[PDB]
């Protein structure tokens, strides 16, 4: 059981890596969408309002 | 961008403001000229009477 918790570590410190990845990979492309689309609406508003 | 956008119509909206208020400006200075004369008039009327 010592042995495998020697090989569960670093299985269990490659699974920090990807959720990471996973985490801030999903929180960026929500955040990135939602700030296009608000630079497109803020040059249409500025056009409707010329 | 919404700062840009508040400035032109600011200054779209003063100008509108500023024509408007002068056009009522002047028609109140006509309007008081007006009434000043009518009220002159008939007291000049109503003293000699």
């Amino acid at each position: 059981q010592s042995e495998a918790e020697k090989a569960r570590k670093e299985l269990l410190e490659l699974e920090a890596l990807s959720m990471a990845v996973e985490s801030t990979g999903t929180a960026k492309a929500e955040a990135e969408s939602r700030a296009e689309a608000a630079r497109i609406e803020g040059e249409g508003s500025v056009l409707q309002a010329k | 961008l919404k700062a840009q956008a508040l400035a032109i119509e600011t200054e779209a909206e003063l100008q509108r403001v500023q024509k408007v208020r002068e056009l009522e400006l002047v028609y109140a200075r006509a309007q008081l000229e007006l009434e000043v004369s009518k009220a002159q008039q008939l007291a000049e009327v109503e003293v000699k009477k």
